[PDB]
RNA sequence: UAUCUGGUUGAUCCUGCCAGUAUUAUAUGCUGAUGUUAAAGAUUAAGCCAUGCAUGUGUAAGUAUAAAGACCAAGUAGGAUGAAACUGCGGACGGCUCAUUAUAACAGUAAUAGUUUCUUUGGUUACAAGGAUAGCUUUGUGAAUGAUAAAGAUAAUACUUGAGACAAUUCAUUCAAGUGAGUUAGGAUGCCACGACAAUUGUAGACAAGUAACCAAUGAGAAUUUCUGAUCUAUCAAUCAGUUGGUAGUAUCGAGGACUACCAAGAUUAUAACGGAUAACGAGGAAUUGGGGUUCGACAUCGGAGAGGGAGCUUUACAGAUGGCUACCACUUCUAAGGAAGGCAGCAGGCGCGUAAAUUACCCACUUUCGAAUUGAAGAGGUAGUGACGACACAUAUUGGAGGGCAAGUCUGGUGCCAGCAGCCGCGGUAAUUCCAGCUCCAAUAGUGUAUAUUAAAGUUGCUGUGAUUAAAACGCUCGUAGUUGAAUUAAUUACUUUGAAUAAAAUAAGGUGUUUAAAGCAAAACAUUAUGUUAAUGAAUAUUCAAGCAUGGGACAAUGC
RNA sequence: UGUACACACCGCCCGUCGCUCCUACCGAUUGAAUAAAGAGGUGAAAUUCUAGGAUUCUGUAGAA
């Protein structure tokens, strides 16, 4: 190692390159989220890879090891903050239930849409690039703030 | 030798199995700083000094240009195609050309 | 100079040593300074540390101790009789630990063995058979 | 390396000082003398991090070296001075009397004291000799040889100290009734009551310390530091009061 | 403002001025994107002298 | 994501390989809006270097009439300040590199009852003497170095004598309490060597300051040493003679064949000794992984070694120092031709080498170190410049391809087994879906192909896990040592298993935290709408971590003799 | 029924000899050299011991 400071990779790139089934499947929902490309699905995909293997190695162990309710309830407090996991699921077998809607439907470009700031979603891109748009106190304008459960009625222009 | 304590001959067997591989005994015994007209590079800087046109294999016909290039390093000759269409007019002799492998490694 | 290092020895099984490093002063040797018989003469070696070694070149006389008497007086050595060890020291008349010297009794009026290091010390103290 | 260290690189210095990963190259290497290497705070680092006087080494030097800090009952005018274990610190200036004990943590704690409790210090033998001439004394956890001692001040008790006299006050024996702060490993930090000691002849000495809670957790006889007697602290102990919540 | 800290060794106060929008040190400012809310340090010297002496 | 597809045939099922694919690190082609972060002469030559800097240091407390003190300010023992010089401290840290090195080093672990300084900390122990010396003055030489000669003086916390009155070292004898364990700390007797607490310093910040030894700390430190652990090779099977042990001595800070004298013949080896290879510095770790693993680690941090090659030494507490010296070997520089210095594997920079790698910039303000000490220095460190090595967020355009593998043209011109394309099968001999073109569209996107190498694919190296009738592959057969494996049975150690103890950080997984999110960082803020308190705020228990080592609960399965 | 044939026996295919190119191996021969670790001879240099004592200090004695 040369460098102190500590970098990551966001995503992976699909081990097949050429896949009709793929294409579709992804080119859904670039038209449902008006992505700028292929990098913001993986990106999502390897996030929601993280949390599904956490939940895979602990549900190999007894109720009453220590770890597993430590670790356990950790992983669903952060989801249920940012809202992925419904309230009323709170047991580890419906994290690896998620799906890679959930997260993309907690976008900054999603929330903008539904809650009817953005007519089209292609239009949400330039409104939130703008910085029209604010939460809570501070101005945003990037499309992939992941909002939480307590910043979900305070998305105002 | 399955036996718990048999792990010595377990691993004698091992050593001496995997010199039979065709490609891992080739990256480990000292040839391919010999042998090998490149070495470990992955280029080569040489310098021409003939134009050869080797005919093709059997279920084909037809001449595919080459030259001859001596290394700077090594010093020996290596037969090198010329990559695309026409492209024996643009090159001379007694001029650097740069030599990368083929599609197979070596 | 003279080095105490393992580095230059062969292995417990006889295989050779390959070296790594240098000499190094941790591991310095110095000449040995047999104190002969004579005039006296010492030097102060500057030893690690800062430490300062009595190298006592020629001795003549030593502060020998009787058991029996529970006396001890000071003595001129004669003669280096016998050396457990070399021969050669007996001629050359070499003070060492354990060499037997004949001494005179003359302050004894009221044989020894050596039981000092002239070479670290700088003077002879012995003791009598 | 031809001979001893000077510098101190940030990765290599003690864990528990907390010091940024990219702060900087080097770390405040403390200078020798009461404490060790990793059993010691740096002055700086009291003063630049857990106080927030000064924000750098500018503004540290200009307060050690201008008489404005007591270790112990002397006044110490060392810029990286070895504060350890429960030596007091004061400052007349800001009149705060604070004081280096551990915690469950792992960290070296500023518990506040008052003025009059200021004035003593614990202290824990570490070792008593007989010098020459038949003159007996005992070396502290400080590095201290106090002078003729107790007869009964053995290799492992606990004495009290005065800054103003420098006297011994009381002294507290190695038994199994007797409250213990630990210094050591996993067990770092805790307060709890001798309750076993099993001797091994080889190497070492194992104590069991039962915690008030009823937990119990074995430790070495090193890492051991008797610090009351009858369930009773001499000193007033950090926030957490010396427990361990699992 | 935010966290104000009283140093007499150093006869200075060490307060975080936050902007909601010669005895005086004012440095260590970051304000936010786009501009708005800024934040920084303050340090008040009180004497000329110690501005005179107490600054590097 | 525990994944495969094309290619042997007229066709089918196999073994089997080639090609395809994804990822990491090196170069390179084409192209390039942003903001954050960031590697960068290691591979080839530890090859050679012009030039500039990288180590200096002054407080009231060592010596100062400099003819310096008109610049504060006066001055009769010198006013606060003080260039230079002596004296003290330092350049043994830091910084660079990876040639040497195969039980050596290194990692964990244990010992030092077998050694130990420096700095720092606690403690103990004659109202004042003597010479000479630099800066200073003067006379000089040589081309010259950080060049050196005589004479005239003048100081000490430089060099000595001397008192205010013990300690520690050797030897011989003796009495003897902690510790697992000591003729041990310690005391007593007798001579020997050494023998002090400056013959010291502020008039102002009696109180500091300073010094000489000796005990204890700093020391978990340093240095030696115990146990376990390393890649390939038998076209390396026997190896060693200070070698193995003993006694006496020598030397060392100290154990010790470390060395010397005498005596004995011993020590290692199929559990791989001895030797050979390395494009070998070791570890923390990195890449990739369902599990098991394979490859890598010069390079953040720790340990080792070196300064062109050996050798030998001085100074000091520590150096076998090389930004110290001497000689030899090999180079480079100045020259008045007489002579003289130099060691960029320090920071920039140059030549060479190669596929392959940055400015002859600014500043000690952050971190820290050095110093006579708050003030000076630091090519450490920070800032700035180059930087499609990489990583993160994010505008509105290129790269490669269009038979199959593999998403995309039964579109139009020439060529006619020629040019050519083609990783593999293959396409082209006049009607080319592949050539060279034009239009159209497929994939990715500020990225996209190529070449080489590592990993997965590879159950094509098999412990989990392969194959041996016929595809490659059971010795011609028997005996046999080492090795491996061994029936049932019982109402002192080891191995096994469970808990801990102890265990550098960074890194991995991970807890919290809205850097506009993310990479990141360990910061901050819900809040007191904030000086007040939440607040003595958070610091992940951060879990580990293999092979050894310590202790403990258990005795079924195993091993060693009685 | 056998097949090594499938353009299917007008099939397929072996070996010497002849042409071009390429790779490794041996090698009378000045063949043949270069760079790396031991035995004997010569052996600079600095340290250890010994002799010396130019100079200068106390006024030849002694010390350096």
């Amino acid at each position: 190692g040369r460098c102190l400071r500590n970098h990551s990779i966001t995503y992976k790139t699909p081990k097949v390159p050429y896949e009709r089934e793929r294409f579709d499947a992804e080119l859904k929902l670039v038209g449902q989220f008006g992505l700028k490309n292929k990098k913001e699905i993986q990106r999502v995909h390897y996030m929601l890879g993280h949390m599904r293997t956490i939940a895979k190695v602990m549900l190999m162990k007894d109720a009453k090891d220590p770890k597993r309710l430590l670790e356990g309830a950790a992983l669903l407090r952060r989801l249920h903050n940012l809202g992925i996991l419904p309230r009323d699921q709170n047991k580890l077998e419906f994290v690896l239930a998620l799906k890679e809607e959930n997260l993309l439907e907690r976008r900054l470009q999603t929330l903008v849409y539904r809650k009817g700031f953005a007519k089209s979603i292609h239009h949400a891109r330039v409104l939130i690039r703008g910085k029209m748009i604010k939460v809570g106190k501070q101005v945003v304008d990037v499309p992939s703030f992941l909002v939480r459960v307590e910043s979900e009625p305070l998305i105002q222009l | 030798a399955r036996g718990l304590h048999a792990a010595r001959k377990m691993l004698a067997q091992r050593r001496a199995n995997k010199w039979a591989d065709k490609e891992w005994k080739k990256g480990k015994l000292v040839t391919r700083y010999k042998c090998n007209p490149l070495g470990t590079a992955s280029h080569a800087k040489g310098l021409v000094q003939e134009k050869l046109g080797i005919e093709t294999k059997q279920p084909n016909s037809g001449i595919r240009k080459c030259v001859r290039v001596r290394l700077l390093k090594n010093g020996k000759k290596i037969t090198a195609f010329v990559p695309r269409d026409g492209s024996l007019n643009y090159v001379n002799e007694n001029d650097e050309v740069l030599i990368s492998g083929f599609g197979r490694r070596g | 100079g003279i080095t105490r290092d393992s580095r230059h020895k062969r292995r417990a099984t006889g295989g050779k040593k390959n070296s790594m490093q240098k000499k190094k002063k941790n591991t310095m040797g110095r000449q040995p300074a047999n104190t002969r018989l004579g005039a006296i003469r010492v030097h102060d070696v500057r030893c690690r540390y800062g430490i300062i070694k009595r190298r006592a070149l020629r001795l003549e006389n030593g502060n020998f101790s009787w058991a029996s008497q529970s006396i001890t007086k000071g003595t001129k050595i004669l003669n280096v009789v016998y050396n457990a060890s070399d021969n050669d020291f007996v001629r050359t008349n070499t003070l060492v630990k354990g060499a037997i010297i004949e001494i005179d009794p003359a302050p004894f009026l009221w044989l020894a063995c050596i039981s000092s290091r002239p070479g670290q010390t700088g003077s002879v103290e012995g003791y009598i058979l | 390396a031809r001979g001893p260290r000077h510098h101190l690189k940030r990765l290599n210095a003690p864990h528990h000082w907390m010091l940024s990963k990219l702060g900087g190259t080097f770390a405040p290497k403390p200078s020798h003398g009461p404490h060790g290497m990793k059993e010691c705070l740096p002055l700086i680092l009291i003063l630049r991090n857990r106080l927030n006087y000064a924000l750098n080494g500018r503004e540290v030097t200009m307060i050690v070296k201008n008489r404005t800090i007591k270790i112990d009952g002397k006044i110490r005018t060392d810029t990286r001075y070895p504060v350890g274990f429960m030596d007091v610190l004061s400052i007349p200036r800001t009149k705060e009397n604070f004081r280096l004990m551990y915690n469950t943590k792992r960290r070296f704690c500023l518990v506040p004291l008052t003025a009059e409790q200021a004035k003593f210090k614990l202290c824990k033998i570490e070792k008593r000799v007989l010098g020459t001439g038949a003159i007996p004394y005992i070396v502290t956890h400080d590095g201290r040889t106090i002078r003729y001692p107790h007869p009964e001040l053995q290799a492992n008790d606990t004495i009290k100290l005065n800054l103003e006299t420098g006297k011994i006050v009381d002294f507290v024996k190695f038994d199994i009734g007797n409250t213990a702060m630990m210094i050591g490993g996993n067990g770092m930090g805790r307060v709890g009551v001798i309750v076993k000691r099993e001797v091994h002849p080889g190497s070492f000495e194992i104590v069991h310390i039962k915690d008030a809670k009823g937990n119990t957790f074995t430790t070495r006889l090193n890492n051991v530091f008797v610090i009351g007697k009858g369930t009773e602290t001499l000193v007033n102990l950090p926030l957490d009061k010396g427990i361990k919540k699992p | 403002t935010r966290n104000l800290i009283v140093n007499p060794l150093l006869c200075r106060k060490q307060v975080v001025v936050d902007i909601y929008h010669q005895t005086i040190v004012l440095n260590g400012f970051v304000t936010k994107y786009g501009g708005g809310k800024t934040s920084g340090f303050a340090l008040i010297y009180d004497t000329l002298s110690a501005l005179k002496k107490f600054v590097p």
